[PDB]
Protein backbone atom coordinates (compact mmCIF):
# COMPACT_ATOMS: atom_id res chain seq x y z
CA UNK A 1 0.00 0.00 0.00
CA UNK A 2 3.46 1.93 0.71
CA UNK A 3 3.93 1.95 -2.72
CA UNK A 4 1.50 4.28 -4.05
CA UNK A 5 1.47 7.52 -5.04
CA UNK A 6 -1.01 9.69 -3.83
CA UNK A 7 -3.64 11.34 -5.74
CA UNK A 8 -3.20 15.08 -6.45
CA UNK A 9 -5.12 15.21 -9.76
CA UNK A 10 -8.04 14.99 -11.60
CA UNK A 11 -8.71 13.68 -14.84
CA UNK A 12 -10.82 15.34 -17.85
CA UNK A 13 -13.18 14.49 -20.12
CA UNK A 14 -15.03 17.09 -21.23
CA UNK A 15 -17.97 16.01 -19.21
CA UNK A 16 -19.32 18.65 -17.51
CA UNK A 17 -21.27 17.97 -13.64
CA UNK A 18 -19.11 15.17 -13.06
CA UNK A 19 -15.65 16.50 -13.43
CA UNK A 20 -16.97 19.99 -12.40
CA UNK A 21 -19.46 19.39 -10.04
CA UNK A 22 -17.71 16.23 -8.39
CA UNK A 23 -15.08 15.88 -9.72
CA UNK A 24 -13.56 12.36 -10.88
CA UNK A 25 -9.98 12.32 -9.50
CA UNK A 26 -7.25 10.19 -10.65
CA UNK A 27 -7.77 6.25 -9.71
CA UNK A 28 -10.93 6.79 -7.95
CA UNK A 29 -13.24 4.26 -7.51
CA UNK A 30 -15.63 6.37 -9.58
CA UNK A 31 -19.24 4.22 -8.59
CA UNK A 32 -22.13 4.79 -10.61
CA UNK A 33 -25.20 3.94 -8.05
CA UNK A 34 -27.36 4.12 -11.22
CA UNK A 35 -30.60 4.93 -11.41
CA UNK A 36 -31.40 1.41 -12.84
CA UNK A 37 -34.90 1.72 -14.59
CA UNK A 38 -32.29 3.78 -17.20
CA UNK A 39 -29.84 2.09 -19.18
CA UNK A 40 -26.26 2.79 -18.48
CA UNK A 41 -24.99 2.51 -22.18
CA UNK A 42 -25.53 5.62 -23.59
CA UNK A 43 -24.42 7.93 -20.64
CA UNK A 44 -21.59 5.39 -20.15
CA UNK A 45 -20.11 5.18 -23.59
CA UNK A 46 -20.85 9.00 -24.61
CA UNK A 47 -19.17 9.80 -21.79
CA UNK A 48 -16.58 7.09 -22.75
CA UNK A 49 -15.68 8.60 -26.16
CA UNK A 50 -16.45 12.38 -25.23
CA UNK A 51 -13.64 11.77 -21.95
CA UNK A 52 -10.08 12.30 -22.26
CA UNK A 53 -7.29 13.32 -19.67
CA UNK A 54 -5.31 16.18 -20.67
CA UNK A 55 -2.92 18.23 -17.92
CA UNK A 56 -3.13 21.15 -19.92
CA UNK A 57 -4.32 23.09 -16.99
CA UNK A 58 -1.07 21.71 -15.43
CA UNK A 59 1.19 22.95 -18.06
CA UNK A 60 2.25 19.76 -17.81
CA UNK A 61 2.52 18.11 -21.26
CA UNK A 62 -0.06 16.04 -22.80
CA UNK A 63 1.92 13.39 -25.06
CA UNK A 64 2.17 11.42 -22.28
CA UNK A 65 -0.90 9.41 -21.07
CA UNK A 66 -1.56 6.60 -23.74
CA UNK A 67 -4.98 6.46 -23.73
CA UNK A 68 -6.03 3.26 -23.00
CA UNK A 69 -9.69 2.00 -23.42
CA UNK A 70 -10.84 -0.60 -21.33
CA UNK A 71 -14.41 -1.42 -21.47
CA UNK A 72 -16.26 -4.47 -19.24
CA UNK A 73 -19.92 -4.79 -19.46
CA UNK A 74 -21.75 -8.02 -18.82
CA UNK A 75 -24.70 -10.67 -19.59
CA UNK A 76 -25.22 -7.79 -22.43
CA UNK A 77 -28.06 -7.16 -25.04
CA UNK A 78 -27.30 -8.17 -28.50
CA UNK A 79 -29.54 -4.55 -28.80
CA UNK A 80 -26.63 -2.87 -26.83
CA UNK A 81 -24.11 -4.79 -28.63
CA UNK A 82 -25.40 -2.88 -31.48
CA UNK A 83 -25.29 0.52 -29.71
CA UNK A 84 -21.61 -0.41 -28.80
CA UNK A 85 -21.04 -1.28 -32.80
CA UNK A 86 -22.77 2.23 -32.98
CA UNK A 87 -20.57 3.87 -30.69
CA UNK A 88 -17.43 2.66 -31.59
CA UNK A 89 -17.07 2.40 -34.98
CA UNK A 90 -16.69 6.25 -34.62
CA UNK A 91 -14.27 6.52 -31.87
CA UNK A 92 -10.55 5.03 -32.03
CA UNK A 93 -11.27 4.34 -29.11
CA UNK A 94 -12.83 1.40 -31.45
CA UNK A 95 -9.55 0.66 -31.45
CA UNK A 96 -7.25 1.83 -28.39
CA UNK A 97 -9.38 -0.09 -26.43
CA UNK A 98 -10.66 -3.71 -25.23
CA UNK A 99 -13.73 -4.51 -24.88
CA UNK A 100 -14.91 -7.47 -22.88
CA UNK A 101 -18.31 -7.91 -22.69
CA UNK A 102 -20.12 -10.86 -21.70
CA UNK A 103 -23.11 -11.46 -24.23
CA UNK A 104 -25.86 -12.56 -22.78
CA UNK A 105 -25.87 -15.86 -24.21
CA UNK A 106 -22.40 -16.13 -23.12
CA UNK A 107 -22.67 -18.99 -20.44
CA UNK A 108 -22.35 -18.25 -17.10
CA UNK A 109 -18.98 -19.58 -16.07
CA UNK A 110 -17.02 -17.39 -18.59
CA UNK A 111 -19.17 -14.32 -16.66
CA UNK A 112 -17.33 -14.94 -13.65
CA UNK A 113 -14.12 -14.94 -14.60
CA UNK A 114 -14.91 -11.83 -16.78
CA UNK A 115 -14.14 -9.61 -14.06
CA UNK A 116 -10.45 -10.55 -13.51
CA UNK A 117 -9.25 -10.43 -17.16
CA UNK A 118 -8.76 -6.71 -18.55
CA UNK A 119 -8.31 -5.57 -15.15
CA UNK B 1 -46.92 90.37 -29.23
CA UNK B 2 -43.45 89.37 -26.55
CA UNK B 3 -46.76 86.97 -25.44
CA UNK B 4 -46.08 84.73 -28.72
CA UNK B 5 -42.36 85.38 -28.98
CA UNK B 6 -42.37 82.94 -25.45
CA UNK B 7 -44.85 80.35 -27.53
CA UNK B 8 -42.07 80.60 -30.88
CA UNK B 9 -38.68 80.05 -28.68
CA UNK B 10 -40.67 77.73 -26.96
CA UNK B 11 -42.54 75.21 -29.57
CA UNK B 12 -39.19 75.78 -31.61
CA UNK B 13 -36.74 74.34 -28.88
CA UNK B 14 -38.96 71.24 -28.75
CA UNK B 15 -38.56 71.17 -32.39
CA UNK B 16 -34.63 70.87 -32.14
CA UNK B 17 -35.15 68.27 -28.85
CA UNK B 18 -36.77 65.81 -31.20
CA UNK B 19 -34.48 65.98 -33.68
CA UNK B 20 -31.28 65.65 -30.96
CA UNK B 21 -33.46 62.76 -29.18
CA UNK B 22 -33.85 61.11 -32.59
CA UNK B 23 -30.29 61.30 -33.26
CA UNK B 24 -29.27 59.08 -30.33
CA UNK B 25 -31.92 56.62 -30.79
CA UNK B 26 -30.28 56.23 -34.02
CA UNK B 27 -26.62 55.63 -32.78
CA UNK B 28 -28.89 52.88 -30.46
CA UNK B 29 -30.09 51.47 -33.28
CA UNK B 30 -26.59 51.55 -35.17
CA UNK B 31 -24.97 49.86 -32.10
CA UNK B 32 -26.90 47.58 -31.51
CA UNK B 33 -26.22 46.58 -35.20
CA UNK B 34 -22.52 46.15 -35.14
CA UNK B 35 -22.09 43.80 -32.33
CA UNK B 36 -24.93 41.60 -33.23
CA UNK B 37 -23.63 40.94 -36.69
CA UNK B 38 -20.08 40.23 -35.30
CA UNK B 39 -21.69 38.77 -32.53
CA UNK B 40 -23.13 36.03 -34.58
CA UNK B 41 -20.86 35.13 -37.57
CA UNK B 42 -17.46 34.86 -34.92
CA UNK B 43 -19.11 31.89 -33.47
CA UNK B 44 -20.41 30.39 -36.11
CA UNK B 45 -17.16 30.58 -37.88
CA UNK B 46 -15.95 28.78 -34.61
CA UNK B 47 -17.98 26.47 -34.57
CA UNK B 48 -16.99 25.47 -37.98
CA UNK B 49 -13.68 25.44 -37.44
CA UNK B 50 -14.14 22.81 -34.51
CA UNK B 51 -15.92 20.34 -36.73
CA UNK B 52 -12.85 20.29 -38.99
CA UNK B 53 -10.61 19.46 -36.41
CA UNK B 54 -13.16 16.96 -35.29
CA UNK B 55 -13.91 15.80 -38.66
CA UNK B 56 -10.35 15.39 -39.33
CA UNK B 57 -9.67 13.31 -36.10
CA UNK B 58 -12.03 10.42 -37.21
CA UNK B 59 -10.37 10.44 -40.67
CA UNK B 60 -7.17 9.95 -39.30
CA UNK B 61 -8.25 7.35 -36.96
CA UNK B 62 -9.43 5.11 -39.56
Amino acid sequence: PVARRKPEQFIQTGISTIDVMNTLVRGQKLPIFSGSGLPANEIAAQIARQATVRPDLSGEGEKEEPFAVVFAAMGITQRELSYFIQEFERTGALSRSVLFLNKADDPTIERILTPRMAL
Amino acid sequence: SKLEAILSQEVEAEIQALLQEAEAKAEAVKREAEEKAKALLQARERALEAQYRAALRRAESA
